[PDB]
């Protein structure tokens, strides 16, 4: 299927800014985790408002928005100024962002109820979940079964 | 498309959009009732429109026909992209005219160097996204095989080909996928796949329509 920010709007591919948002907690970004001084872990911010860092979707598919069959990456746009460059997400074990070449696309956006979730494949894929349900230990991780509900808020 | 030009109005007159809602990729009429596109353009709902210029303004020589059949290579996979084809089947024929054209199929496969004209109307930037009302055009040439699989080590099957330019510039983009390749009044191409657009040593990667010749006939005679 084709998919939807909250707007209504499909969803663009290597193109715009989204927050990853929960469907109902914040959006996604990042915090420290065992990263040396960096935040490198994507993480739900603790506090309850629409807003995370800003996220960019890609296939290296030429079509102009993103379907639930795509293989991704996935990148925050905007990060803090000692974060690498591009801040792409790759991998409880967690997700982190980095430089590296790694060539792979593992990520896929699936239907989930009446929003989406994120998936983390090899087509075998497992759920991305939230690791702990507190304020600042909500580190999105491999999680299968228990998927992180999301819809896309498009930034201005 | 990334460093071209605005075509002249109608001047592809083979182009089609493809649109659920909105523009998404192109296709290419083969005859007057089937469209060749790539399969990872696939949806259950796909409204195809011919005669088109500008794609925000009804100009007049438009022509809107629901999508029929809609039948992806029975082989494509979708994470490597092998066999990106796919064929639509329109509800009603499209009328035939100077605006609304057929583009013919390959007699054979295409020679490295062989110009090309690719066409859609995607991203015209390399970094971030301008998605243009008035269809963009790209003459480019077919690279080698060893260029392209150079360029994209473990990526290129015998059903890929490179059009562009190793030193970047000019490539097509996001928003093209399916789209015409068309190198002397042959479909010699499929707009497919790249990393990112108009990157260095990261040229397009089309599929290669001279494979599917027969797998098309085929298709076309059976439904
Ligand atoms: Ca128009």
């Amino acid at each position: 299927y084709t998919v939807h920010d909250t707007d209504g709007k499909p969803v663009l591919n290597n193109a715009g800014q989204y927050y990853i948002l929960p469907a109902k907690g914040g959006g996604l970004g990042l915090s420290n985790d065992d990263d040396g001084n960096c935040p490198l872990t994507v993480s739900q911010t603790p506090i309850d408002i629409p807003i995370g860092l800003p996220v960019r979707f890609s296939s290296r598919a030429r079509i102009s928005h993103i379907t639930t069959a795509l293989s991704l990456n996935i990148e925050f746009t905007i990060a803090p100024a000692c974060a690498p460059k591009p801040a792409r997400w790759r991998i409880y074990t967690p997700v982190k962002i980095s430089d590296d070449f790694s060539s792979a696309a593992p990520f896929q956006i699936k239907k989930f109820e009446e929003d989406y979730k994120l998936v983390y494949c090899s087509r075998k894929c497992v759920d991305l979940g939230i690791k702990i349900d507190n304020e600042k230990n909500r580190r999105l991780v491999l999680k299968e079964g228990d998927p992180f509900k999301v819809k896309f808020k498009k930034v201005d | 498309i990334v460093g071209g030009y605005t075509c002249a109005a109608n001047s592809i007159p083979y182009q089609v959009s493809l649109n659920s809602g909105s523009h998404f990729c192109g296709g290419s009429l083969i005859n007057s009732q089937w469209v060749v596109s790539a399969a990872h353009c696939y949806k259950s709902r796909i409204q195809v429109r011919l005669g088109e210029h500008n794609i925000d303004v009804l100009e007049g020589n438009e022509q809107f026909i629901n999508a029929a059949k809609i039948i992806t290579h029975p082989n494509f996979n979708g994470n490597t992209l092998d066999n990106d084809i796919m064929l639509i089947k329109l509800s009603s024929p499209a009328t035939l005219n100077s605006r609304v054209a057929t583009v013919s199929l390959p007699r054979s496969c295409a020679a490295a160097g062989t110009e090309c004209l690719i066409s859609g109307w995607g991203n015209t930037k390399s970094s971030g996204s301008s998605y243009p009302s008035l269809l963009q055009c790209l003459k480019a040439p077919v690279l080698s095989d060893s260029s392209c699989k150079s360029s994209y080590p473990g990526q290129i099957t015998g059903n890929m080909i490179c059009v562009g330019f190793l030193e970047g510039g000019k490539d097509s983009c996001q928003g093209d996928s399916g789209g015409p390749v068309v190198c002397n009044g042959q479909l010699q191409g499929i707009v497919s796949w790249g990393y990112g657009c108009a990157q260095k040593n990261k040229p397009g990667v089309y599929t290669k329509v001279c494979n599917y010749v027969n797998w098309i006939q085929q298709t076309i005679a059976a439904n």
